[PDB]
RNA sequence: CCAACUCAGAACUGGUACGGACAAGGGGAAUCCGACUGUUUAAUUAAAACAAAGCAUUGCGAUGGUCCCAACGGAUGUUU
RNA sequence: AGGAUUGGCUCUGAGGGCUGG
RNA sequence: GUCGAUCCUAAGGGUCGGGGGAACCCCGACAGAUAGCGCGUCGCGCGUACUCCGAAAGGGAAUCGGGUUAAAAUUCCUGAACCGGGACGUGGCGGUUGACGGCAACGUUAGGAAGUCCGGAGACGUCGGCGGGAGCCUCGGGAAGAGUUAUCUUUUCUGUUUAACAGCCUGCCCACCCUGGAAUCGGCUCAGCCGGAGGUAGGGUCCAGCGGCUGGAAGAGCACCGCACGUGGUGUCCGGUGCGCUCCCGGCGGCCCUUGAAAAUCCGGAGGACCGAAUGCCGUCCACGCCCGGUCGUACUCAUAACCGCAUCAG
């Protein structure tokens, strides 16, 4: 059945810390316990060590992400920004 | 019930002071201190463990306190690397290796280029 | 009155840097003739978690250059490195994230982290989670850089000084709400004695400028200059201004 | 503490320089041939009691045997 | 069945000689009735020959030249094929009997070993005779 | 052939007694203060006081900010 | 918040394991 | 020699040189021709300024039953083991100079090697669920003694033992290997979760043990019945049970802006300079035999009377 109408994961913390806090809190608690796909495997098995740190279960390799996601939006769009400097550079 | 005491002066249960309960012939329990648990040899990335050697504190594979055979294993990288690991990197020099040699000879056809 | 709580750190003893369980110094190797002239491959062996230090680091494994051993270094990990990933610092090294660069070889708009001040020192901008530094344009008859620092500085730096390409991994850490006093206890348990902090208007005249009076309140301006003395240098320290940041002020 | 299995054997370390005693211990089913050597006890284990006299018997003179 | 034929050099991958080079002395793609599954015979070398070199005196050169191979059967997933070839005589010195006796499989790595020996010192099959380095 | 103890129901029965001793929340409608957990005047004050997460302001890019030191030097700093 | 039940005794039902083609 | 101190390093402490200081003193390897080590036989090679102090709860070579005193014992007695050193002898092993077996995981008791280099062990948080081992608790039967007995009670009670160490067997939960090639997807946990990066299945390898058997070892211990006032005999047996309790281990999962010591020491590996014999020398981490074992602590209380509180103090 449902058992929490919206307050899901951060239902652990009770009636503390005000709903604000919790549903803040909420977008990140989601995101650091979840599954993330290991572009060298293949595989879902990728979960958060540590603040930064990520390691998929199959294949072993461990990547430095963000503190709570695998990979943040700036992190995207440095890659895009250093890979055009590259070409033009390498032309 | 029969309580029991440390047998020696140690008096506090700190993962050094551990202990077995064992019958006497003399119909008596009494502590007899055991060794805390060891790893055994790992793999140095992995962490899995070395197949064919038994898991021992360090001072207990000393070479006059255990035989040659349980300390050893016939392989190359034997005891320190596990048998796909060593597969890994005989491809791999392999494999490498060929990869300069072309590479070598494929700059010797566009030197002559002239 | 008594020496207050701001004076007390200075002498070190139970203010000291909590750094037992810390894995090292994180920093570029040694400038050599390798890296000046061509480039030098390493190999990430490991990513770990240093106590106190938001971001991640790197353990990278090098050959010696002219000794028969292994060379072990730490670094800051950038976003995107990953273990068995091949690392290239040099002159010559490819504009790669992670590759370390000095700054005239980094084209104009790059993204660089742990960027050196002065030529060799190993890296000292741009080391904490999420942050990074903008290379904004060269100078070749100087010989000088100008980038950009987290805080929205420009600064002058000669164009020998070495930098990673990319951001410090583990962005976005201070985001999350702690949500509790024992989630600061854990994370400044492993940093300094510097948590709780005690408001000065709580306390007595004696120990404080701030503390005193039947109300709870400063008495005189929280604003001191900038040569006021140590003990009499508390509040809002040379102040250009004070009160909420509006319009132009908060760029 | 070793048992040796064979009664050859036990013939052999009971030639020993070090053998200090034999000593003969009969339980209710079997007899016990236990040779004290420098390092260990060695003993040899006989179900059948009349094939135990033999052994009994060809022990090298000069070895002090006990019976018990 | 294409490449996998005798003076065929290979890399053993796994056991005790993993990392030796070897030549193929028979293929067994279909595999016999007691192995069902594709294995062949290689003679390999389980002690490579030393570096000689010029100041070396004539007997201490002798001694650096000499080689120890070793018969087996072994998978063919245990096995790295090469682009290399060693065209040594084989057939008659290694076979799937000799394995069977002790005396047999001694016989033959002695005159397996004479085989490589001079070979080894016409400097032909450098690559062969040079250990793999991992 | 060998099994351990959880649950449910029924009949009968005692002077309606039966969580029989022991054990073990009184409850409700509101106002003030502090969000909460935490801490505090050892030996008269445990609180509405302190701390707290959150919020805001200030200084500082190392030839630096803050601080210690008779001097030399040092803490923050294994830091940015 | 509010309400009901609770002993003793004699029974009934339900919930298992290991062997045997 | 076996329990500790002793050894190692932790937070830190004490220092050389140097820099300060009238000096007492301050900083503390930071201003510097380090300490020395290794291999040959005095020479070569290496060589980053502490061979220091700092744990009777961290790390760590090795001892177990039985017995013994008015008062001591893992220290004394007896028996049985082990550890670290030293020295040579006998046998065995290797020479295709440096073993053999297995497709493999790996197995076997031996089975070259220097400078240099590399890895591992030591070595690590917390919570929760499961599984395994040991001790205890508990149920039934057999035999031994005791208690109850006007009545009832094939009943109630006490016990009914097996050390280190050595060999062999077993092979948990995982990990790993071979064959094979999977959708009608299957396997699988309490919970997860796993599989063309090779599942299910079939057959193997390895690892744990505080598991089994034997030796140790019944000759001991205990109980009981005698004879004398030391000595003999009998027994010590066969099963069941678990969300049970204590301790240990395994594996999995949750938690962190917290990721939860170091060093001594030990093991393994990469490399192969150099080295024997034409078969007698060389090599040998194998078995057996021989010798050696410093110094200090050790009684007793550990508390409503042996510590502190003025005390034989309800703290
Ligand atoms: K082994
Ligand atoms: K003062
Ligand atoms: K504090
Ligand atoms: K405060
Ligand atoms: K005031
Ligand atoms: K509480
Ligand atoms: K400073
Ligand atoms: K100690
Ligand atoms: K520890
Ligand atoms: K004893
Ligand atoms: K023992
Ligand atoms: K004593
Ligand atoms: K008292
Ligand atoms: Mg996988
Ligand atoms: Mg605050
Ligand atoms: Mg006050
Ligand atoms: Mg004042
Ligand atoms: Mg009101
Ligand atoms: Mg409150
Ligand atoms: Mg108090
Ligand atoms: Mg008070
Ligand atoms: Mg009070
Ligand atoms: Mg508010
Ligand atoms: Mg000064
Ligand atoms: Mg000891
Ligand atoms: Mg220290
Ligand atoms: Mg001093
Ligand atoms: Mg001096
Ligand atoms: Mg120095
Ligand atoms: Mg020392
Ligand atoms: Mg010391
Ligand atoms: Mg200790
Ligand atoms: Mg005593
Ligand atoms: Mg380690
Ligand atoms: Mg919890
Ligand atoms: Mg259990
Ligand atoms: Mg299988
Ligand atoms: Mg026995
Ligand atoms: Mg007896
Ligand atoms: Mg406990
Ligand atoms: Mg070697
Ligand atoms: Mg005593
Ligand atoms: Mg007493
Ligand atoms: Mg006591
Ligand atoms: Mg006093
Ligand atoms: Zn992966």
């Amino acid at each position: 059945t449902k058992r929490t109408k919206k307050a899901g994961i951060v239902g652990k913390y009770g009636t503390r810390y005000g709903a604000s806090l919790r549903k803040q809190i909420k977008k990140m608690e989601v995101s650091q316990h979840s599954k993330y796909f290991c572009e060298f495997c293949g595989k879902y098995a990728v979960k958060r060590k540590a603040v930064g740190i990520w390691g998929c279960k199959d294949c072993g390799k461990v990547k430095a992400g963000g503190a709570y996601t695998l990979n943040t939006a700036s992190a995207v769009t440095v890659r895009s920004t250093i890979r055009r400097l590259r070409e033009q550079t390498e032309s | 019930v029969q309580r029991l005491t440390y047998r020696k002066r140690h008096s506090y249960a700190t993962k050094s002071n551990q202990h077995r309960v064992v019958k006497t012939p003399g119909g008596k329990l009494i502590y007899q201190t055991t060794k805390k648990r060891a790893n055994g040899p790992k793999c140095p990335v992995t962490g899995k463990r070395i197949q064919g050697i038994p898991h021992l504190r360090p001072a207990e594979y000393k070479r006059s306190r255990l035989s040659r055979n349980r300390r050893t294993v016939n392989r190359a990288y034997g005891g320190v690397l596990s048998g796909s690991a060593v597969r890994e990197r005989i491809i791999r020099a392999f494999l490498v290796e060929e990869q300069k040699i072309v590479k070598k000879v494929l700059k010797i056809q566009k030197a002559k280029e002239k | 009155g008594r020496v207050i709580r701001a004076q007390r750190k200075g002498a070190g003893s139970v203010f000291k840097s909590h750094t037992h369980h810390r894995k090292g110094p994180a920093r570029f190797r040694t400038l050599d003739f390798g890296e000046r002239n061509g480039y030098l491959k390493g190999v990430i062996t490991e990513v770990i978690h240093d106590p106190g230090r938001g971001a991640p680091l790197a353990r990278v494994t090098f050959r010696h250059p002219f000794r028969y051993k292994h060379q072990k270094e730490l670094f800051v990990a950038a976003e995107g490195m990953y273990t068995g990933q091949f690392v290239y610092c040099g002159k010559k090294a490819t504009l790669m994230v992670g590759n370390v660069l000095p700054l005239r070889s980094i084209p104009e708009g790059a993204v660089v982290c742990n960027v050196e001040h002065k030529v060799g020192d190993r890296g000292v901008f741009a080391r904490c989670s999420g942050d990074y530094a903008i290379v904004i344009s060269h100078n070749p008859d100087n010989g000088t850089t100008r980038v950009k620092l987290p805080s929205g500085a420009k600064k002058i730096v000669p164009s020998g000084c070495r930098a990673m390409i990319g951001q410090v991994a583990g962005g976005g850490r201070t985001e999350k709400p702690m949500l509790k006093a024992g989630n600061a206890y854990h994370k400044y348990r492993v940093k300094r004695n510097c948590w709780p902090k005690v408001r000065g208007v709580a306390m007595n005249p004696v120990e404080h400028p701030h503390g005193g009076g039947n109300h709870q309140h400063i008495g005189h301006a929280s604003t001191v200059r900038r040569d006021a003395p140590p003990g009499q240098k508390v509040g809002l320290i040379a102040a250009r201004r004070t009160g909420r940041l509006r319009g132009q002020a908060r760029a | 503490p070793k048992q040796i299995h064979e009664i050859k054997d036990f013939l052999l370390t009971a030639r020993r320089k070090d053998a200090r005693t034999v000593k003969i211990k009969k339980n209710k089913d079997m007899v016990k041939f236990k040779v004290r050597c420098s390092k260990y006890l060695y003993t040899l284990c006989v179900s059948d009691f009349e094939k135990a006299d033999k052994l009994k018997q060809s022990l090298p003179p000069g070895l002090s045997v006990q019976d018990l | 069945v294409k490449f996998l034929k005798p003076n065929k050099a290979v890399i053993l991958l796994q056991g005790k000689y993993a990392g030796r080079k070897a030549v193929i002395v028979r293929a067994f793609d279909e595999g016999t009735r007691d192995r069902p599954y594709g294995h062949c015979l290689v003679a390999g070398i389980s002690k490579y020959p030393k570096k000689v070199i010029r100041k070396d005196s004539a007997k201490k050169q002798a001694k650096k030249s000499r080689v120890k191979a070793f018969i087996k059967l072994v998978n063919y997933n245990h096995i790295m094929p090469t682009r290399y070839t060693l065209d040594v005589d084989l057939k008659d010195v290694v076979n799937a009997d000799v394995l069977q006796a002790r005396d047999k499989k001694v016989t033959a790595a002695k005159e397996t070993k004479a085989r490589f020996e001079e070979r080894f010192k016409t400097g032909k099959n450098r690559w062969f005779f040079t250990k793999l380095r991992f």
